[PDB]
DNA sequence: TGGGAAATTCCT
DNA sequence: AAGGAATTTCCC
């Protein structure tokens, strides 16, 4: 077709705490995979081999196996009904989505909120039965002033807004970008291949948080290992966490040690009492510096490495 | 007539109030001196009577103008919020093994209150306009509106006695005090040894590490920034009285909360010579 | 903006 | 029963 949707940048995938309804008014936003130190970045998208003016929309989609409408809604900017509508059709077709919020739905308000979401899109010209039920492959930018969803066809969105209520994952969400170009006069009928980005995983989600070692008891020990160490950390899950010591070797090589501790050794998801592992070579005569890090056994995600120092017996 | 005297006061701090959704019945109210093995139960002692009747265990507030506390006491024989059963004959000492202390959201506050008046729950009878405003949800005093019988079979309601304060151990500002474990338990009699203490939720703004010992009293040095997410305190040890001890001294250390002046179970700590 | 704590529903 | 954790709300 030529003009589609290119995501020139994306969020950080993990860092932002998707705020809810009763948490207060825009107490932040969705940054982007770009620390910079001075400035920052938001999810910026663009259109390649584009056309003239054009308006791109964005709807929160569900991760899962079968992409469908997500209960949560985007807020702020050109958003309305959880779907942001941006223009940016001058000369360039690069549109940046800054200061976007994500509202988390009640574990109860899912079904009810879902149903409606699957109507605000059906009636409108964007993602019809290609994000709800593949029986309404049409009814998108058909131009219809407002298609009356028959007690038959509206019952399709119902059944979809019923089964998908039990599959829904309230902690992870993905941004969907759908851009429509002009057609006949000026209305934006035709749409360019919608493209989903990565998952942004809620921060207030234990099994997704950003690991950190606030501080530790001692930062050194004997090569023999087996010395007790106290670690204070940011929220973690007793069953899915591990301390990992490591080091770089000549050319190719990386030593690896795990702290010995039972989940029972994790105090209120914020502390861990473990024992150091034996160092690569307990025969060393001079202190050897290694690095300690916190890692999640599941997503193998790590934390800021801390300079641990091993020394001779 | 006769008097009411509660034998097993409710464990000051232990139970954690449950919301309806919280699997409702999931445990009772432990007897004051309950233990991991020897479970006890709040037993009343109605002296001056030995026959049938009734008991209406209600839940008020901890302060004199004892208004009826909004959230319900659910479980066995608990209706409309309170509790209403009977009194065993060859029994002049009845206990209550089945009673959960359910909490009311703030959202459902005033409703619970109207449900307090619509049910005729008011042990000491406090004017409706008085029984309003703010309430202390994190604490209650179980009431006992038991009915006896004078020497003619006529029912008789005695003094509605109150139970020792019951604090929602789920409440950070009055939960129990526990020292799970500690970095080290020796340190020099000169003090200054950093300790890592893991504890049950504590409020940094109101907490301290108390070091007892015959004729000696001091506290560990730390700061708000040193308390980690309410479950850990990194503090420095206090100097011992004898800045040149000659032999190990086994002092005691416990968590102290100023506000309610309470202390955690003591934990052995031994100051070593210089 | 953040981001910790209190709230309160969820799950052995 | 006897607890530890999840995710919304509640504020500093």
């Amino acid at each position: 077709m030529g003009p589609y949707l290119q995501i020139l940048e994306q969020p950080k995938q993990r860092g932002f705490r998707f705020r809810y309804v009763c948490e207060g008014p825009s107490h932040g936003g969705l940054p982007g995979a770009s620390s910079e130190k001075n400035k920052k970045s938001y999810p910026q998208v663009k259109i390649c081999n584009y056309v003239g003016p054009a308006k791109v929309i964005v709807q929160l989609v569900t991760n899962g196996k079968n992409i469908h409408l997500h209960a949560h809604s985007l807020v702020g900017k050109h958003c309305e009904d959880g779907v942001c509508t941006v223009t940016a059709g001058p000369k360039d077709m690069v549109v940046g989505f800054a200061n976007l919020g994500i509202l988390h739905v009640t574990k109860k308000k899912v079904f009810e909120t879902l149903e409606a979401r699957m109507t605000e899109a059906c009636i409108r010209g964007y993602n019809p039965g290609l994000l709800v039920h593949s029986d309404l492959a049409y009814l998108q930018a058909e131009g219809g002033g407002d298609r009356q969803l028959t007690d038959r066809e509206k019952e399709i969105i119902r059944q979809a807004a019923v089964q998908q209520t039990k599959e829904m994952d309230l902690s992870v969400v993905r941004l969907m970008f759908t851009a429509f170009l002009p057609d006949s006069t000026g209305s934006f009928t035709r749409r360019l291949e919608p493209v989903v980005s990565d998952a942004i995983y809620d921060s207030k989600a234990p099994n997704a948080s950003n690991l950190k070692i606030v501080r530790m008891d001692r930062t050194a020990g004997c090569v023999t290992g087996g010395e007790e160490i106290y670690l204070l950390c940011d929220k973690v899950q007793k069953d899915d966490i591990q301390i990992r010591f490591y080091e770089e070797e000549e050319n190719g090589g990386v030593w690896e040690g795990f702290g010995d501790f039972s989940p029972t050794d994790v105090h209120r998801q914020f502390a861990i009492v473990f024992k150091t592992p034996k160092y690569k070579d307990v025969n060393i005569t001079k202190p050897a510096s290694v690095f300690v890090q916190l890692r999640r056994k599941s997503d193998l995600e790590t934390s800021e490495p801390k300079p641990f120092l091993y020394y001779p017996e | 007539m006769a008097y009411v005297e509660i034998i097993e006061q409710p464990k000051q701090r232990g139970m954690r109030f449950r919301y309806k959704c919280e699997g409702r019945s999931a445990g009772s109210i432990p007897g004051e001196r309950s233990t991991d093995t020897t479970k006890t139960h709040p037993t009343i002692k109605i002296n001056g009577y030995t026959g049938p009747g009734t008991v209406r265990i209600s839940l008020v507030t901890k302060d004199p103008p004892h208004r009826p506390h909004p959230h319900e006491l659910v479980g066995k024989d608990c209706r409309d919020g309170y509790y209403e059963a009977d009194l065993c004959p060859d029994r002049s000492i009845h206990s209550f093994q089945n009673l959960g202390i359910q909490c009311v959201k703030k959202r459902d506050l005033e409703q619970a209150i109207s449900q307090r008046i619509q049910t005729n729950n008011n042990p000491f009878h406090v004017p409706i306009e008085e029984q309003r405003g703010d309430y202390d949800l994190n604490a209650v005093r179980l009431c006992f509106q038991v009915t006896v019988r004078d020497p003619a079979g006529r029912p008789l309601l005695l003094t509605p006695v109150l139970s020792h304060p019951i604090f929602d151990n789920r409440a950070p500002n009055t939960a129990e005090l526990k020292i799970c474990r500690v970095n080290r338990n020796s340190g020099s009699c000169l003090g200054g040894d950093e300790i890592f203490l893991l504890c049950d939720k504590v409020q940094k703004e109101d907490i301290e590490v108390y070091f007892t010992g015959p004729g000696w009293e001091a506290r560990g040095s730390f700061s708000q920034a040193d308390v980690h997410r309410q479950v850990a305190i990194v503090f420095r040890t206090p100097p011992y009285a004898d800045p040149s001890l000659q032999a190990p001294v086994r002092v005691s250390m416990q968590l102290r909360r100023p506000s309610d002046r309470e202390l955690s179970e003591p934990m052995e700590f031994q100051y070593l010579p210089d």
